[PDB]
């Protein structure tokens, strides 16, 4: 219904804000490198939070149309981590 | 510098300087709740790559620029403080605003 | 505005303008996809230090100046955004332009 | 009395010295979550001065107003530590 | 050419999900030494999945065509983990 | 004597090259915040000499007068730190 | 300038140059708490982009003549510079006030 | 005959994509000295890609004619990575 | 001869790149403070490669003319290594 | 008369080396507590050398006193160390 | 390009271009020990922060100007590399230094 | 222009103009190494701050000018692209010249 749309700025920032350590393996799983998080990480050395958000609009803008929740559920879950975050971050 | 109505109650400069104090490297939350495109953030972390109070200043002073009209300013900002995980800032915030 | 051709599509300043809106610190890999000199993009970046918006329009508007007559610009920065990771907008791109 | 009011930045930081491992219980028991701490952790990953004190900021930056000496004091006990720490770390 | 071609940065982001203490004797069968074993461990104090992810970028890099996956095989039998772990991350 | 006065420029930036992990604790104890010196770090990413120079150029544009030696020297002490650093720099 | 009333006390182009030079890039915190609006330390910091020195002066002086006659207008420098984290030059300009 | 050819704007850009944090390693053992790659992060704080992108055009205008893709290809083994990459982005 | 020479960056770059976790005492060894240290790894949270590059070069530039091989020699024994590095860098 | 004279950083980094797995359990009797060992073991999770060698220097720091080269025969062989170390590594 | 006597030696520009070159992120390290203020070398970072060279060469030569006679101007440099931790770069500036 | 003799090397406006859009922001050590003191690359960069191309091209041609007959001219402008990393170019004009 709505899984098959990008989320927004605003949306990966607050997805950004409820995930731990898990986000590197599941940006992994989504279509980024190594090197994609190590540049994330080389721009925002001090602050994780910054180095997150963009791996995500890193990740959104290389998939265009396919960048998509539905995506990101299945990432979320290929990191073994409850998709609930999705459902409740969009009330 | 000119937020917020009567009855809410207004956001001096002084004030809204005050928040740019307590911000730090979080800054982008609250300016990517506050509404601002990421592209923009980016943006302005350019134009001020050497000034971090720069930045932190510049984001809330412009979004301030822009809702220089609206009524609900000032709900905006305390909720976005809110949601950026600053409660901390959004109680100083309503507090000062306490009077109208 | 003259970056296109009759049969696939033109571009207006505004669509070229979204393009330039939608790029970010990233410019110079999309210009330097686009076959700019390192030289020209060093140049802009200085031209403009402050305004980064103005590095990003000034490279794609000179561009396409360049471009003007040719074949098939259109196509070029398509790929070039494409390769420059940004798929974002060269899908955004294809959209308005593609019309014919 | 002085309990209901947030410490400073220099109380913290004196408080993160006096404590050892089990600093990251106590935030826990006192709100913060595993994420806030592992990206504490990864905010400052050489000086572990630093993660404490940055999760106790966060800390306070959560509860506002809540994160009062009082907690702290709880949060001491939560973890099983004399909670004189709090008054030397006052005189 | 199934066992004859390197993994890409998602699978190995799966190898090394699911795996205990193990990994390192495992990964220095196949060609790293203690100073690419106190590094991976270096540049990742916490956070041990991005660790065990570059033992093996570090052995794709070194290797490259001849980086097989067939050479991921050769140390899983050689370690206790049934040779079978790479088909079920691949079905 | 020298004990009342307020390190220059110069000074500090002497100062700033022989403190280490501790110059984060140290200057919390003096009137800094830890905002303060997210502003340092993020002001002078890579390096650390330019920002522990900002830390102290703050630390005596706040409290000017009050920024005295003495400061300084309860400071280090404070930060478990042997005071004579001062006396070295200072010759 | 006519900076200050025999009452309070003055402050010399001299005196206003001896802040000015003392003035690093937290200029507009000085200016946002004198009450300077954001669209003139926006607007005079473009303006004199190249030159951050003619920046801090065009900024302060400016602002010193339109408190032309006033009050305390001396105690609001003080106050600024304060809130501006700069007790630093506050001191200097209470010292300077020196006079009798 | 193209290896002791010198690479070129659009080439430099592109295989600096591809790089990852072992790119100051690469231009190190290039030519280019700790004190030349500091320029590099400076110059571009918040961006690797036009960091490494600088590095090549540095490396290849100190040496001329001298800066081929040949000594580019050495470059890569020499700091463990697979010298392939030069092929699949010259196609 | 040539022992009596200090390594060029090219060179600290390749003893580096050999050098495990041993680095850390070595470095101590020739003449740097802990203190030197933290502020390396301060300098590259991200990636301890060039932590020791950067230790290394501090070394150099604080010695100087001293900063020799010979100097590099003892410190590889001090800290139970085998010289033969030096001898194979060299090649 | 040396057996009343503390060491220094390249004396407590030889004294760090040859002590076995007993840094932790020897520091359990010359004055250092636990949140004085678990304060090093965390500031470098990995190097289990950095980790005495801060020890230490937490022997010049807090003690100097009864900590400097005397406080050392009763210590090393308060953890099955015998006391001749301190000669032979003061050649 | 007018630094010393013949009983000290001089410095050409190719000199203290150098001593520019192998001057890295410390710079504002040495300036510090040379005499110029934080907030100079502030004013330096800034006018140029888009490129590191001309900041380091800005600074050096315009403290080599206000140098141009005086005793030991340079003896004062070859002070300060050695007080900003670089006795390597206080070295080879003696080196050259060898004719008087 | 009129750059070298007869033997010693030639360069027309032509191929002084292909230096000048070779070189970029590193122009002011060029231009340093060439004799020119920081004053006047001050100079010259504040009487066109904006516009890279003519401060370079200015700049060569300054010097082409006062390096009217002078034999070494050529041989001086290789020397100093040199030592200036820029090996680049100074074979752009190694080449040109064994033509002559």
């Amino acid at each position: 219904h709505i899984l098959n749309s990008s989320p927004s700025d605003r949306q990966i920032n607050q997805l950004a804000q409820r995930l731990g350590p898990e986000w590197e393996p599941m940006v992994l799983s989504l279509g980024l490198s190594q090197t994609d998080i190590y540049r994330c990480k080389a721009n925002h050395p001090h602050n994780v939070q910054s180095q997150v958000v963009e791996a995500f609009i890193r990740w959104r803008q290389r998939f265009g149309k396919q960048a998509t929740f539905q995506s990101l559920h299945n990432g979320l879950r290929a990191v073994e981590v409850d998709p609930s975050l999705l459902l409740h971050m969009l009330e | 510098m000119n937020l917020g109505d009567a009855e809410t109650g207004f956001l001096t400069q002084s004030n809204l300087l005050s928040v740019a104090g307590r911000l730090g490297l979080d800054w982008p939350a609250v300016a990517l709740h506050l509404g601002v495109s990421y592209r923009e953030v980016q943006r302005i972390r350019h134009e001020f790559r050497d000034d971090l109070d720069e930045q932190i200043r510049h984001m809330l002073f412009s979004w301030a620029e822009r809702q220089a009209g609206q009524p609900g300013a000032v709900g905006l900002l305390v909720q976005a403080l809110e949601q950026s995980d600053r409660q901390d800032v959004a109680e100083e915030v309503r507090a000062v605003l306490e009077l109208g």
